[PDB]
């Protein structure tokens, strides 16, 4: 009891403040907000069904074009990696900041959301790539169009990076719950998809295969936790949209934790979420980029 | 400094009154923080949007509604899929789809067969940019179903000056004859027929060796002109070339108008040049080239 | 126990619980608002300090026990 209350009004105390700072820190934030960010990118000529056919059309710069899968829906943009391993990769998905959330519901990630591509000082096309996820439909579509690869690359926060290719990937319609399958593997990052966390054994390792799933946001469960808490869900609020099973190994739509290794008091949940590939950097740990891009297969 | 064990009672207590405030307001900065986050679920605003108004071309979209210039998507009857392009739209009710463009030299127009077949460069809004829209597109825009085609050519020197020349039945084949050009005739204009040919002096047939009607496209990487060399080559540049050019608006595109002969590592005139405008050693500021079903040309 | 010393058994918790809390709304903020850089004019630059955060953790657990 001495010392005692001297302790605890000291903090006490600064934490009222810490609230003082960040009610302000908000407050600006909704003032910036008044206002929208903006880009203003001119469409390449050239155009194709996906990425590939452009580059085999002379499209060899990367950066975003307007591509039409299939005739029945409206051609939309994209950017496409045309430098990275010979070229023609659909980006599907990317991070490399936190400027875009990734916790959305499913509509959000039925339809897609983020911004695909923003401007490179002073330039009438948007070279560089946003942070977004294309779309379930979209995503698909396109992978259903014919036998896909898919490449997975990502950067831990000292500059290191790892790839984790895959022969064979397809994610089948909505009704289908955007069902996930993938084969042929090979890389440096970790097979964490087919095969699990690598730190794991039996059921703990199996019971965190993606290979197979079901997508899941956190306001509609497909996970592979089968009860009735409705609390142990795979994804909770904030959380971001993906192929859960019990629960990951992996997870390129977590919440984008800056500095990269994070703990269970800052976790909102305390569950780990955030950009983890757990065959890699481990358990808590955030990626700084991490990326998804898809190309036939041939 | 340890006080009376009666001030416990008191301030034991007032670390309460701080405490639940304190989870007082933080329950209201997270409704805030909520709020915030309500407000940045959105992507950046692109100022380059697309029109929904389609159509088989820039004039069947103008005839359907359309009133302002900027993208659209047409798809010309026997295309098999849709094509994004920069309809231009006057005060007259005139669709105009422009397929060539020059204003900057930021595009570089040295590519090869394929490129100049499917399009290069970039379609704007504010139509400020410089592209080539693509041979396929040009051919099926120019041979749909009995329409006669017009195309119209404006340059713009380093002054200011701007002049236009017309041609009458435009046309471009299929790939099968290199996309051929061909038209009836010089529909007039200040610019000058340039396809027609022009005499520099040079040799007894300069008026054969530059005219451009009936002449095959070509690029470095397929060669379709009547020289014993390769005219896209040493120009570095795609276009339908004779042996060589009078008229040839996808040259290297030189700063200031006026270059020379010692422009070159061998001397050629491989600018924007349209010899019955301007002298071979002045390339544009600005090109465009555009068509039209002919039946709109001023009556 | 007399009643006061029970007072603040409670209190030790109360503040260690507010501690983890507010540490989590401190990274929550800052994610949330580094996302609105994608949608709005700009984002509001700074950096949390969690090192305070945490050196008041363990200058409770000592004091606690
Ligand atoms: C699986 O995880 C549980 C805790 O959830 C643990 O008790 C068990 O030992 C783990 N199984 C393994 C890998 O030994
Ligand atoms: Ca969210
Ligand atoms: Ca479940
Ligand atoms: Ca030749």
């Amino acid at each position: 009891i001495p010392t005692n209350l001297r302790v605890l009004r000291s903090i006490l105390e600064n934490l009222r403040s810490k609230i003082q700072k960040l009610e302000s820190d908000v407050s600006a934030q909704m003032e910036y907000c008044r206002t929208p960010c903006t880009v203003s990118c001119n469409i390449p000529v050239v155009s194709g069904k996906e990425c590939e056919e452009i580059i085999r059309k002379g499209g060899e710069t990367s950066e975003m074009y307007l591509i039409q899968p299939d005739s029945s829906v409206k051609p939309y943009r994209v950017y496409c990696d045309m430098n990275t391993e010979n070229g023609g990769w659909t980006v599907i998905q990317n991070r490399q900041d936190g400027s875009v959330d990734f916790g959305r519901k499913w509509d959000p990630y039925k339809q897609g959301f983020g911004n695909v591509a923003t401007n490179t000082d002073g330039k009438n096309y948007c070279g560089l790539p946003g942070e977004y996820w294309l779309g379930n439909d979209k995503i698909s579509q396109l992978t259903r169009m014919g036998p896909t690869e898919l490449l997975i690359e990502m950067e831990d926060w000292k500059g290191d990076k790892v790839k984790a290719h895959y022969g064979g990937f397809t994610v089948q319609n909505e009704a289908n719950k955007y069902q996930i399958s993938v084969n042929k593997y090979r890389g440096t990052a970790g097979n964490a998809l087919m095969d699990g966390a690598s730190q794991l054994m039996g059921e703990n390792r199996t019971m965190t295969i993606h290979n197979g799933m079901f997508f899941s946001t956190y306001d509609r469960d497909n996970d592979g936790w089968l009860t009735s808490d409705p609390r142990k869900q795979c994804s909770k609020e904030d959380g971001g949209g993906w192929w859960y099973n019990r629960c990951h190994a992996a997870n390129p739509n977590g919440r984008y934790y800056w500095g990269g290794q994070y703990t269970w008091d800052m976790a909102k949940h305390g569950t780990d979420d955030g950009v983890v590939w757990m065959n890699w950097k481990g358990s808590w740990y955030s990626m700084r980029k991490m990326s998804m891009k898809i190309r036939p297969f041939f | 400094y340890e006080a009376s064990i009666l001030t416990h009672d008191s301030s034991i207590r007032y670390l309460q009154e701080i405490y639940n405030s304190n989870n007082q307001k933080i329950v209201n900065l997270k409704e805030k923080v909520a709020q915030l986050e309500a407000q940045c679920q959105e992507p950046c605003k692109d100022t380059v949007q697309i029109h929904d108004i389609t159509g088989k071309d820039c004039q069947d979209i103008a005839n359907k509604g359309a009133k302002q210039s900027g993208l659209y998507f047409i798809k010309p009857l026997k295309a098999n899929q849709q094509f994004l392009v920069y309809c231009e739209i006057d005060g007259s009710g005139n669709g105009w789809t422009v397929f060539q463009k020059r204003l900057d030299g930021s595009v570089d127009f040295k590519k090869n067969w394929i490129q100049y077949k499917e399009g290069f460069g970039h379609l704007s809004p504010t139509g400020t940019t410089e592209f080539w829209l693509g041979n396929e597109k040009i051919h099926l825009i120019s041979t749909q179903s009995a329409i006669p085609y017009a195309l119209r050519v404006e340059l713009e020197d380093w002054n200011g000056r701007t002049s236009t020349a017309d041609y009458a039945m435009f046309k471009v084949g299929p790939e099968a004859d290199k996309y051929r050009l061909t038209y009836a005739y010089f529909a007039g204009g200040d610019a000058g027929d340039a396809f027609d040919g022009f005499d520099f002096g040079d040799d007894p047939s300069d008026k054969f060796f530059t005219s451009h009607n009936g002449m095959q496209f070509s690029t470095w990487d397929n060669d379709n002109d009547k020289f014993e060399g390769n005219c896209a080559e040493q120009d570095g540049s795609g276009w339908w070339m004779n042996k060589c050019h009078a008229g040839h608006l996808n040259g290297v595109y030189y700063q200031g108008g006026t270059y020379s002969k010692a422009s070159t590592p061998n001397g050629y005139d491989n600018g924007i040049i349209w010899a019955t405008w301007k002298t071979r050693w002045y390339s544009m500021k600005k090109t465009t080239m555009k068509i039209i079903p002919f039946n709109r040309l001023t009556i | 126990v007399i009643e006061k010393v029970q007072h603040i058994q409670l209190l030790q918790k109360n503040v260690r619980a507010q501690l983890v809390d507010m540490k989590r709304l401190e990274v929550d903020i800052d994610i949330k608002i580094r996302s609105c850089r994608g949608s709005c004019s700009r984002a509001l630059a700074r950096e949390v300090d969690l090192k305070d955060y945490e050196d008041q953790q363990k200058q409770l657990e000592q004091v606690i026990a």
